[PDB]
Parts: structure tokens; C-alpha cells; sequence
């Protein structure tokens, strides 16, 4: 289902936006792992420092999963994650601390959670 | 005595254990792979006077008879660890690696030193070689490791410039 | 005798015990004997001449620099190449042209570039974290 | 997958840790004898400071215009930087050094000029829009004070011009084998720094021709000769970051050898399964 | 290995081309066709014959790309027109 | 069949030159990628500029691909092989540019191509 056709541009868009940016981030797993994140170039960076925020914003806390971590869970309407992931992508929450997105329902709680620390 | 390529009696002895059903082991080996070139090596052995004076009812009584075997293996690209080299390699008193990037570079023979190796040791060598000879190897198989840290240094330091210059003179 | 020393900013060209030396100082040829006076002075490119005690004799070249004088030190902070407002002023000129057409020179280091390469092209799709099944 | 790729793959690994390991050895020479060259700098320095200890703060006092200190509207500083990557972090450290201190002091409205060293800072500040008015590069481990005489030229020229009011140097200091650290220090005004010629009021030269004319020359010697202690002391400090990170590099590859070597074992013994199963359940 | 040996060529596709966003995924390097330029419109024939060398070029030369700013603009153009080629 | 007692030291020592001339560009190709053509020495510069004109040199047209490309087809003597490597070694045809060794098959007519071009 995953074509223009069906879901319209921005979200198809938006979805290979994300996929683009984490294999950008495999291909550079071996160089990191072996001359560390320094040898990298300045731009690849901030590719390495965006996917981590990715991964961690494809995370959500679960209803049936109070059991094992009591977070309560939260409910994410698609409307309100497309424009999440087109925030991050486009670098506009580029300010923010990496366990800031971790866990988190809309890209509201992460702006907040990040005030806490 | 001088089996070319061991390797190859293998394969023929693979082939006519097959087609006799006969139910097989790693690699399609026959089960008693191991047993066949040990059975053969086993041979090749310095045997003292008294069994040659027995065997020959006292004809002869003072000689130790004897016979030496250099078998030939063909390894797939360099790979020691397949299976049938592995085996021989274990069934023999040591072995003489020859090393395909000498003898396309020109060192002919490409005779390896550090993995190749003989067990019974100088018992086997004449005094004058033991004598002259007890470096080399060692000096050599530094030398090659030395002479291989050299392409990413120029400006070496002399106390190693002659070291990679005597290397050199003896390769 | 006293003691002379001649550095240059990079390195040093003499040191020791010496009898006199003749130094051609800004404001006119000039000779230094032990005991001499604190003095100050610019000299001019050319040769100076240096005998060490026991009478031997020796020459040095120096570009430039400035002579200094104490009651038993007396050293020459020599320089490197000419310097006077005609050549300083042209390499500026090209200090600044460099800054304009965003130029950049090649360094010399060969054994850095052939190692760099060697390890740029081993590193390559190498894969191996996906292989490796190891997190990170 | 499959044995042949994976064994293809730890051999590649160990010709990395090789080169890596070499790397690591040619530094740590190259190292002393950068430090060597480090230690051959200071006589001329320390003279010739001693020598301005006493021409200008002596009892006697020079109106000159590098020692007072004037009003800031605009302020230099000259960047060191390596020519050569794989020195860790080092540069950007560096950078974000200056860059903190630097937005530290346009936040009071002032601007700022970039002579840069070594060509990595001139790729940066390209990028990052600093005002680069000069630059040298391509020094590699052969510095010379003659190269360094464009950028620190245009600089003083415009000091005294009055287009500058306070300059600095930024660049690595070298400490331990172990451990440099990055530093922003002053060069104009001249520092106070004791040196007291009170003892030396036994004498006074004989200025030839007058105590002036020299002092100029002898300030801007010295400026010339701290720039250049500054540059050698950061290419020992880049020669042993590059040591310790081939180390670190090296040492990664050694592990990552014991993963690939777990998984490649895996691979040889599923192969010789699934092959000897294929045979014997084919009969019959 | 049976199919490969019976055909004429091979296109083959990638997962990795496919993740990148190279769409479709087609690898250049390891795709062949026998036939080759005797299929094709001699405008076509003419014109890609310089996108096979640029995209070989642009092979031999990618390993320096995550070391590029160490480059020499003297390849950087190479290695830049291959990106765009692609 | 490659050693001299059988093809002649002419011909060994030919062929091993033109293995050692590509030998060295091989390794030359990863100093020229880093730091450009010009911190090369004299004869470093020299060896390149021969090592591409050999690596030229080898390529032919064949009667048979004459389907292909349209251009007429070569037979090279062994003959005017081994005096074509020779000379190009030795630095007789320094002074043709590398185009005029393409595609040429005999070294006459690499001299001769050099004209129109």
C-alpha cells in the first residue's frame, strides 16, 4: 500500500525519506566501528546524528505493555507522525538530546521530555 | 620416495569408494579417509639393525635400513585448513610451504619460512649447516614482516635499514 | 674568550667559546672582543666571521637578524631568509590572493596518502556489521 | 554468507589492522622527532623576550602601539589546523573552541578576521562562513617560519592599521604523549609577563641606531616566532593524536576479527551438515 | 547458477541500491548483456557508451568517497559526475 | 611456456617489462587519487605516461568485432608485438599523446594515427 496513489506524496515521501537516511546509516557502521565516529565527514555526522534520532522515534510505548515498564501507552495518529518524522528529517528538532525521543508519543512529548532531561 | 599429489589419490579413492555405495564422510570422503594416507606414510621409517637382521636371516647385520617420503599436496588458493591437507598435514613430520606470491614475484624456490617447519630438527643436519644456517630462518621470517611495515615508512631508522638490507642480500 | 651563541628561530647554528668575531652591523662593519660593552644592534645579510680559542677560524652565512650584547653572552638571532618590506610585502600579496581563489596545496606526505589509500579501499564494502549480527 | 565470503572478509579485516598498526608505529616516531624540532625553538623566543624585557617595560618606558592596551571593536586570530586527517578529534575540538569564544565576543557586536594554518581549517571555515583573510597550507611536517610570514604579515599590517584591536592564536598545546589540549592565548597586546630587568639596572645598551627602530623589528620578530612555536608544537600534538587513535583502530579491528571469526565457524560447520545430509539421505 | 548459464544476460537488482533510494535498482557493474549494443537505436548506441565509462570510472573511484575531503579536485570531478549520472 | 629458454631473453625480458611497468602504475593510481599528478618525481611522471600507453597499446580491433564497432580489423606479427612494447618502454614514442595508441594494432600505425590527431 505504500504508494503515492494510495497515501498521497507527503507521507510517501516521507517514508522514503527515513528509509534513505538509515541505510545512509548502515553504510557507515563498519567505518565508525573501526576508525570511531571522528574519521567521518562533517555532513555524515549529522546523517549518523539524525537516524539516531529516528530509530529512537520509531519507538512507542505499548497499552498492553504497562505490564513490563509502567509508562503508560499512548495512541499516535498518523497525521501526527508524518510530521514528526518530517521534522526530524528536515532538522528542525536538530537541538535536542537522543533519549529526548526515546519513548515518546507525538514529537510534543519529546519537546517536553526534553526539558526534564 | 616421491608421491606427486596425494591430493589425487585421494579423489580416485572417493571415486571408487562411491560407486561401491559405500556410505560416505565429510566432504564425500570415504569414512577411512585418514586411514589411507596413514596406512601409506607410516612406511617411510628409519628401521635399527636388528630388525634388518632379522628380516634378512643375518645376511646383513650391521645397517639400518630406511626410506624417506615427500608427498605433494595442492591446496585451493592458500586454504591449509580443508580437509585432506589437514589430515596429512598431521600424519607428517613437517611441512615445506610453498608460497604462490614469491614464486610469481621471482623467488624461486618460494620456499615460505615461519609456516613451514621440520620436527626432527638438526639431529637431521650436518654440523657445518647447523652451525651456519641456525639464524637464518628466524632472521628471515622477521625480515619479511619487517620488510612489509616498510611501504607505509619511508625515513626508517638505519639500525632497521640494515636489517631490511642483510634481509634483502639473503632472499 | 666569551660565549657566542646563533639561532635561528627553527634551529641552532653555532655555540661555544670564540676570540672575536666581525659582524656587518646596520650602521656600519663592526668586531666583537671579550669584555665589549652591552650593545644593541640590526645587521645586514652576508658572512660573519667566527675564530674559536686555539685561533680557528670559520665562517658562517646569515641572512639577517639582530646582534646583542652582554657582559659576557653575546648571541645572534639570526633569520631565515631575507627580510625587508620589498619581500615580506609580496608574500602577504599571495597569502591574501590564496584567501580569495580558495586555493589549496597538496601536502607532501606521500607515506600518509599511500597508507590512507590502502586503508580507504580495504575499509570498503566491507560490511561487516551487517554480518556480525553485533548491535551498536 | 557462506564460509568463502566470510573468510574473504577476516582476511580483508587483518590487512586493515596491518596498515592501522603501521600507521601506529610511523607516528609514534615521527612524534619525537616533531618534539625534537619543539625543543630547538625555545632559545630564540626566550632571548629575544628577555631583550624586550628590558628595551620597553624597563624603567625606561617606549610608546609603542603593541603594548598598550587600546580599545576592542575588532579582534584576529590565527588558526592552526593539521593538513592530514586521522588525528581524532582534534580540529573540531578546536573549532568549537573558537567558535564558542568567538560568538562570545560578537555577542558584544565585534567582528573578527581568520588567518588560518593548515588547510582542514580552511575547508572548515569555508563551510562554516568564517572570514578567512589569509591562509598558508600545504606545510605538511616541514614548517618553515619563512611560509609563515604572509599570514602573520597581513596580520600585523593590519593591527597597526587599526583594523584589529586584540589578536590571538588558537592552537593544540602538547602536553603528555597522552594528553593535548586545545588553547586560545593572547600575542597582541603583549602580555605582562614578569621578566623583571630591575636586576639588570646594573647596564644599558648602546642602541645602534636608536632603541626604537629596534624594538619595532624585535616585536615583530617575536610575533613571527611565537606563531611559529605554536605550529610546531601542534604538529607534535596532531602526530600523537594520530598514535593513539591508529591505536584505538587497531585494537577495534582486533575484535571485530573474534566476531567475524565466531560467525565463520558457524557457516563451515552448517555447510558440512547440510552437505553430508544432502549425500546419505539420498540414498535409498 | 542454472538460469544465469541458459540467458543471454542478467539484470540484477539490488536491496541495497533499492534502500538507497536508486529506483529501479538495477547494479550496472554486474549486469550484462550479450546482445549489447547491436539491440539499440544507433542514437542510443552512440550516447551511453560514455555513461558505461562514466559509471566505470565512478566504481573504481567510490571507495575514496568517505575520505573524499581529502581528495584532488582532479578525481573530485570524476567522482562528482558519476553521482549525478546516477 | 613464458621463460626465456624457449621464447627468447628478447621476448622474456620485453614482457616482463611491460608486467613491471603496469606493476608500479598500480601502485601509482592511489598516489595520484590523493594527491594529484604533480608531486610525482620526473621518471614517476614518466613511468605513468608510459604505463597508460602500454595499457593502451594492448587493446585491438578483430576482424570479427568488426560487427560491432565498424572499424576494420588487425593482424600484429609477434615480430612487430615485441618491437612496439620495446620501443614504447625504451621512450622512442614519448612525444604521440596516449589516443594515438588505442585501438591501433600495429606501432606504425600509432605513429601514423598521431597525425590526424
Amino acid at each position: 500500500q505504500l504508494d503515492p496513489l494510495v497515501v498521497g506524496q507527503e507521507h510517501y515521501d516521507t517514508a522514503r525519506g527515513v528509509q534513505s537516511i538509515l541505510q545512509r546509516y548502515q553504510e557507515l557502521k563498519d567505518i565508525i566501528a573501526i576508525l570511531g565516529m571522528d574519521e567521518l565527514s562533517e555532513e555524515d555526522k549529522l546523517v549518523v546524528a539524525r537516524a539516531r534520532k529516528i530509530q529512537r522515534f520509531l519507538s512507542q510505548p505499548f497499552f498492553v505493555a504497562e505490564v513490563f515498564t509502567g509508562s503508560p501507552g499512548k495512541y499516535v495518529s498518523l497525521k501526527d507522525t508524518i510530521r514528526g518524522f518530517k521534522g526530524i528529517m528536515e532538522g528542525e528538532y536538530d537541538h535536542l538530546p537522543e533519549q529526548a525521543f526515546y519513548m515518546v508519543g507525538s514529537i510534543e512529548e519529546a519537546v517536553e521530555k526534553a526539558k526534564k532531561l | 620416495i616421491i608421491y606427486d599429489d596425494l591430493s589425487k589419490q585421494a579423489v580416485a579413492y572417493r571415486q571408487i569408494s562411491l560407486l561401491l555405495r559405500r556410505p560416505p564422510g565429510r566432504e564425500a570422503f570415504p569414512g577411512d579417509v585418514f586411514y589411507l594416507h596413514s596406512r601409506l606414510l607410516e612406511r617411510a621409517a628409519r628401521v635399527n639393525a636388528e630388525y634388518v637382521e632379522a628380516f634378512t636371516k643375518g645376511e646383513v647385520k650391521g645397517k639400518t635400513g630406511s626410506l624417506t617420503a615427500l608427498p605433494i599436496i595442492e591446496t585451493q588458493a592458500g586454504d591449509v585448513s580443508a580437509f585432506v591437507p589437514t589430515n596429512v598435514i598431521s600424519i607428517t613430520d613437517g611441512q615445506i610451504f610453498l608460497e604462490t606470491n614469491l614464486f610469481n614475484a621471482g623467488i624461486r624456490p618460494a620456499v615460505n619460512p615461519g609456516i613451514s617447519v621440520s620436527r626432527v630438527g638438526g639431529a637431521a643436519q650436518t654440523k657445518i649447516m647447523k652451525k651456519l644456517s641456525g639464524g637464518i630462518r628466524t632472521a628471515l621470517a622477521q625480515y619479511r614482516e619487517l620488510a612489509a611495515f616498510s611501504q607505509f615508512a619511508s625515513d626508517l631508522d638505519d639500525a632497521t635499514r640494515k636489517q631490511l638490507d642483510h634481509g634483502q642480500k639473503v632472499t | 674568550t666569551y660565549h657566542l651563541d646563533v639561532v635561528s628561530a627553527e634551529q641552532q647554528m653555532f655555540s661555544g667559546l670564540v676570540e672575536k668575531i666581525q659582524v656587518t652591523g646596520s650602521e656600519g662593519e663592526l668586531g666583537i672582543y671579550p669584555g665589549h660593552a652591552p650593545l644593541l644592534t640590526a645587521i645586514k645579510p652576508g658572512m660573519i666571521r667566527i675564530v674559536k680559542q686555539h685561533g680557528h677560524e670559520e665562517f658562517i652565512y646569515l641572512s639577517g637578524g639582530i646582534l646583542e650584547v652582554q657582559p659576557g653572552n653575546v648571541t645572534v638571532l639570526a633569520d631565515t631568509a631575507i627580510r625587508g618590506q620589498d619581500l615580506d610585502e609580496a608574500r602577504a600579496m599571495e597569502a591574501k590572493r590564496k584567501a580569495e581563489e580558495h586555493i589549496s596545496s597538496s601536502h607532501g606526505d606521500v607515506d600518509y596518502a599511500q597508507a590512507s589509500a590502502e586503508l580507504a579501499k580495504a575499509i570498503a564494502q566491507l560490511r561487516v556489521i551487517e554480518l556480525t549480527k553485533k548491535a551498536m | 554468507a557462506g564460509a568463502k565470503d566470510i573468510r574473504s572478509k577476516i582476511a580483508s579485516v587483518q590487512n586493515t589492522q596491518k596498515i592501522t598498526k603501521a600507521m601506529e608505529m610511523v607516528a609514534a616516531s615521527k612524534m619525537r622527532k616533531s618534539q625534537d624540532r619543539m625543543a630547538a625553538s625555545r632559545p630564540y623566543a626566550e632571548t629575544m623576550r628577555k631583550v624586550i624585557g628590558h628595551l620597553a617595560h624597563g624603567n625606561l618606558e617606549y610608546k609603542h602601539p603593541y603594548l598598550e592596551d587600546r580599545d576592542v571593536k575588532r579582534v584576529g586570530y590565527l588558526v592552526v589546523s593539521t593538513d592530514r586527517g586521522l588525528a581524532g578529534g582534534l580540529n573540531i575540538n578546536l573549532f568549537k573552541k573558537l567558535l564558542a569564544e568567538m560568538k562570545t565576543w560578537t555577542d558584544k557586536g565585534v567582528q573578527a578576521d581568520l588567518a588560518m594554518i593548515g588547510s582542514k581549517g580552511v575547508s572548515f571555515f569555508n563551510s562554516v562562513g568564517g572570514n578567512v583573510v589569509a591562509q598558508v597550507t600545504g606545510m605538511g611536517d616541514n614548517p618553515s617560519l619563512s611560509e609563515l610570514i604572509g599570514p602573520v604579515k597581513v596580520m600585523l599590517q593590519a593591527y597597526d592599521e587599526g583594523r584589529l584591536d586584540k589578536l590571538y592564536i588558537v592552537s593544540n598545546k602538547f602536553i603528555n604523549t597522552m594528553s593535548q589540549v586545545p588553547t586560545i592565548s593572547q600575542l597582541l597586546p603583549l602580555p605582562a609577563s614578569d621578566d623583571d630587568d630591575l636586576k639588570h639596572k646594573s647596564w644599558d645598551y648602546l642602541y645602534e641606531p636608536d632603541p626604537k627602530a629596534l624594538l619595532d623589528t624585535l616585536l615583530r620578530r617575536y610575533v613571527e616566532s611565537q606563531v611559529y612555536q605554536g605550529v610546531v608544537e601542534n604538529l607534535a600534538s596532531e602526530q600523537a593524536a594520530r598514535m593513539v587513535a591508529m591505536k584505538a583502530a587497531t585494537d577495534n579491528g582486533g575484535s571485530l576479527i573474534k566476531e567475524l571469526q565466531l560467525v565463520y565457524n558457524k557457516a563451515r560447520q552448517a555447510s558440512i551438515t547440510q552437505e553430508l545430509t544432502e549425500i546419505v539421505s539420498g540414498a535409498a
